[PDB]
């Protein structure tokens, strides 16, 4: 009746600095479906995020896919804060480039 | 193509 | 090969907004090619698929009438079920629906499908005989009841092997290449210290389709998992996917490991080391 968000976060294609590429937040096996999904950059949000149409698995849990463009530096730190019913505090997960 | 109409209530 | 034309629809209630919020999508196989979003500015069926701008607007127009009817339909069925659960201290529900067909490459019905779920657990489901159903609680006994006395299997056994079928072949021939693709995974292995007595190696596979991959590690001919991390395959964004599985060796021998990569559009496995 309640699960918990699997997140992923990621780059469409492997990164390298200085060229442009997608950001991606994969948020799946999740119930309920209310969820608050944001891409930060260095801690502030990323106003011009698209988000994929809700869908859902064989098990019922539902899965949605943030993304947004981006061109990855070696400084620039990015991040996808996740807000959910069964989520106490906003869940924040760093964006590794090998990950 | 979607499913027809629902013809009976839950 | 096999291929599948689903529908995955969620109705969830919202206390004190006035009507639920209502959301249908169309996957072939492992593509999303239509949607529905009551919260849209737009309450209509649109295409979400690059090969589906060639429908004309009657089609549309019947998608949208036949997406409202099921809204309707819902709207309904949430208030009935927090009736036949004596739910009392209201709060959002969420109702979801599944239903399409899987055929076989020979386009045998392999599996038709309709079935629901309440509030995250099954509710009720259309048996495979298409004729039974089956009813996951002693609520959706009295809906099971009804369903049989009213005739609902035959319903929709005429559709789920009917025009379900019909337009699975039909979107299967607009799309074409861009359905029946096979992408090969684009593969390699990094490498990442950890400590003095061991780093990681990691095994990517990426820009794949469709999704069914498998990947596994050896030490010297033989599988390990004795510490592998396995991530969920993912989407790309471009209608690709990605996976990756690393595992934790000891430092000096990461030229003892290999990763094998097992896809659709790789005749042979790929073997690949460090």
């Amino acid at each position: 009746i309640q699960r918990t968000p699997k997140i992923q976060v990621y780059s469409r294609h492997p990164a390298e600095n200085g060229k442009s590429n997608f950001l991606n937040c994969y948020v799946s096996g999740f119930h309920p479906s209310d969820i608050e999904v944001d891409l930060l950059k260095n801690g502030e949000r990323i106003e011009k995020v698209e988000h994929s149409d809700l869908s859902f698995s064989k098990d019922w849990s539902f899965y949605l896919l943030y993304y947004t463009e981006f061109t990855p530096t070696e400084k620039d730190e990015y991040a996808c804060r996740v807000n959910h019913v069964t989520l106490s505090q906003p869940k924040i997960v760093k964006w590794d480039r090998d990950m | 193509f979607y499913a027809p109409e629902p013809i009976t209530s839950l | 090969g096999p291929h599948s034309l689903r529908y995955f629809v969620t109705a969830v209630s919202r206390p004190g907004l006035g009507e639920p919020r209502f959301i249908a999508v169309g996957y072939v196989d492992d593509t999303q090619f239509v949607r529905f979003d009551s919260d849209a500015d737009n309450p209509r069926f649109e295409p979400r698929a690059p090969w589906m701008e060639q429908e004309g607007p009657e089609y549309w127009e019947e998608q949208t009438q036949r997406a409202k009817s099921d809204e309707q339909w819902f709207r309904v069925s949430l208030r009935t079920a927090q009736r036949y659960y004596n739910q009392s201290k209201g709060g959002s529900h969420t109702f979801q629906r599944m239903f399409g067909c899987d055929v076989g490459s020979d386009w045998r019905l392999l599996r038709g499908y309709q079935q629901f779920a309440y509030d995250g657990r099954d509710y009720i489901a259309l048996n495979e005989d298409l004729k039974t159903w089956t009813a996951a609680d002693t609520a959706a006994l009295i809906t099971r009841r009804k369903w049989e006395q009213a005739g609902d299997a035959e319903y929709y056994r005429a559709y789920l092997e009917g025009e379900c079928v019909e337009w699975l072949r039909r979107y299967l021939e607009l799309g074409n290449e861009t359905l029946l693709r096979t992408d090969s995974p684009k593969a390699h292995v990094t490498y990442h210290p950890r400590s003095q007595v061991d780093v990681t190696l990691r095994c990517w596979a990426l820009g794949f389709y469709p999704a069914d991959i498998t990947l596994t590690w050896q030490l010297n001919g033989e599988d390990l998992t004795q510490d592998m991390e396995l991530v969920e395959t993912r989407p790309a964004g471009d209608g690709t996917f990605q996976k990756w599985a690393a595992v934790v060796v000891p430092l000096g021998k990461e030229q003892n490991y290999t990763c094998h990569v097992h896809h659709k559009g790789l005749p042979e496995p790929l073997t690949l080391r460090w």
